[PDB]
């Protein structure tokens, strides 16, 4: 017997069903930001670049859902960390920046983070 | 030597005793009472009076406290939510006049268990580094193993 | 000064070791029936801006610890960190527990060892106490 | 003299004589090294026992971690300093550091080196690469 009214009301059993349920209360442009997946999501790629590539592409995505042309993917949600104020403080574009690589960090990640430079702006 | 063992319920104390007395460890019951048995450690005599620990009874221990020499406090090393409890009731247990000078002995019990306090951490909890009156100690034990048991009897003999 | 800032004891006994994380605030001290990790104080600064562009804080660069300085009268871009800026600040007396300007600027505040200075905004002549 | 502080447990083990503590290069982890023959690791900021690594059967005086190897070194009273990954638990390697039991060991991130400090009046530099 699965599904609460409630937030909770404690312990993991309750918690992983929870993060299923939550999931059906907002389908809607993927998880966006992930829920309590995140736990065991990093072990599903323990060798160990391919974690942070994957990251750095749900980190991509939710920056913001542009115009969506040849290799400007950008899914998720358009405002949840924006792009570009010019009173925002220290910016959103030095994260922007990871992703323009020449190998700047390794090469797994460095294929992923060049794609996602492009498909920011 | 007159020594006088309390405790929350559950601490330990009547398996120390039975330890002590008969080296064995026995199936306990809940002590709605107290036991009372002597002892012998080397060349002394101690008369161990094991008051039962739950609410009912702790109300009677100040019976017990006239004539002691000795205090052994058993705590449950594994038990976090009672240690607060533990503290209250040894704190008044000081203020007693009748327990004015006897020795006080802490065991910090069940150091077998693997998220036992440790004894330094039981020492903070329990505000021991505050007695300046009267002579103080702690000692980790295992009453099952009998870890610490004659490292106490030694510390009170030197009362 | 080498004077005694704390004593600590643990019901662990015989400290053999220890050692200092090197981008700091974490110590840890092996014992003989065990190991602490331990975490030391201070991860943040005190400081407070008026409306004077006083804004003004201890320690750091162009302000001593034991007085008090400091200005910060620069507007550069929002997206990076301003600089220092500090113009010089007189006389203090007592060590900045916590060291504030005034929100309107008038005072300036330094708190310390169970006393308030009170200093003057711009002038920092002894206000009060 | 006064001084900003605040004393903090952040985390506490019992175990036999812990002669070396340690903080992980670059990571939240502290690796202690105990008595027990063996050398404990725990992220006393998640509270979790990350790994722990069986030296020897006797005193592991001194443990390290070569972060960037993604490895520990550890030196024991098997007068030898033994080299696990702390991730794919096993033993890398194991090689005599010195004639006697390894008190500190000292890392590199930089170098391929590990100097060992030893109570045979000696210290001896290994190289994690060879």
């Amino acid at each position: 017997v699965e599904l609460i009214y409630k937030v909770c009301h404690a312990n993991p059993s309750e918690r992983a069903r929870f993060i299923r349920c939550i999931y059906n209360l907002l389908q809607s442009s993927s998880p966006a930001v992930k829920y309590e997946a995140a736990g065991t999501l990093v072990t599903l790629s323990s060798a160990p670049t391919a974690i942070k590539a994957a990251a750095q592409c749900y980190i991509d995505l939710i920056i913001k859902e542009s115009d969506n042309n040849v290799k400007l993917i950008v899914l998720d949600r358009l405002v949840e960390l924006k792009e570009h104020p010019a009173h925002e403080r220290v910016l959103q574009d030095l994260v922007m920046d990871i992703l323009r690589v020449l190998s700047t960090p390794d090469l797994e990640v460095r294929k992923k983070t060049l794609q996602l430079a492009l498909d920011l702006v | 030597m007159r020594i006088l063992m309390v405790g929350l319920d559950g601490a330990g104390k009547t398996t120390v005793l039975y330890k002590l007395k008969l080296g064995e460890v026995i199936t306990t019951i809940p002590t709605i009472g107290f036991n009372v048995e002597t002892v012998q450690y080397k060349n002394i005599s101690f008369t161990v009076w094991d008051v039962g620990g739950q609410d009912r009874i702790r109300s009677l221990w100040r019976h017990y406290y006239r004539n002691t020499e000795g205090v052994i406090f058993v705590v449950d090393s594994n038990d976090r939510s009672r240690i607060g409890e533990a503290r209250e009731v040894m704190q008044r247990m000081l203020n007693e006049d009748e327990l004015r000078n006897a020795a006080w002995l802490v065991f910090a019990n069940k150091q077998d268990l693997p998220e036992a306090m440790s004894a330094a951490e039981i020492t903070e909890k329990l505000g021991l580094h505050s007695i300046r009156n009267r002579p103080w100690f702690i000692q980790a034990t295992c009453a099952t193993s009998g870890e610490g048991l004659y490292e106490g009897l030694e510390w009170l003999s030197n009362s | 000064t080498y004077r005694l800032e704390s004593t600590l004891n643990y019901g662990m006994e015989r400290v053999w070791c220890v050692a200092s994380l090197r981008g700091s605030n974490n110590v840890a001290l092996g014992y003989d029936e065990g190991s602490i990790i331990v975490k030391l104080g201070r991860e943040e600064p005190a400081m407070s801006m008026d409306a004077n562009g006083k804004i003004i804080w201890a320690k750091h660069s162009e302000v001593q610890q034991a007085n008090l300085k400091a200005m910060g009268d620069t507007e550069i871009k929002d997206g990076e960190r301003l600089p220092l800026a500090v113009k010089d600040m007189g006389s203090c007396e007592i060590y900045p527990q916590t060291i504030q300007h005034n929100p309107n600027g008038r005072f300036v505040v330094v708190c310390g060892d169970g006393e308030y200075i009170i200093y003057t905004a711009m002038a920092l002549r002894n206000k009060s106490f | 003299m006064p001084l900003r502080l605040d004393i903090k447990r952040k985390l506490t083990a019992r175990s036999d004589r812990v002669k070396s503590v340690d903080l992980h290069p670059t990571e939240p982890w502290m690796l202690a090294s105990l008595y027990n023959g063996s050398v404990c690791v725990w992220n006393h900021e998640t509270q979790t026992l990350v790994k722990t690594f069986e030296v020897c059967d006797l005193p592991v005086r001194a443990a390290k971690f070569v972060a960037r190897k993604n490895w520990v070194v550890t030196g024991a009273d098997d007068m030898q300093i033994r080299v696990f990954n702390y991730n794919t638990l096993e033993r890398v390697h194991m090689f005599e550091a010195h004639s006697d039991y390894i008190r500190c060991i000292a890392v590199h991130p930089t170098q391929p080196f590990i100097l060992t400090s030893s109570d045979d009046m000696l210290i001896k530099l290994w190289d994690w690469d060879k």
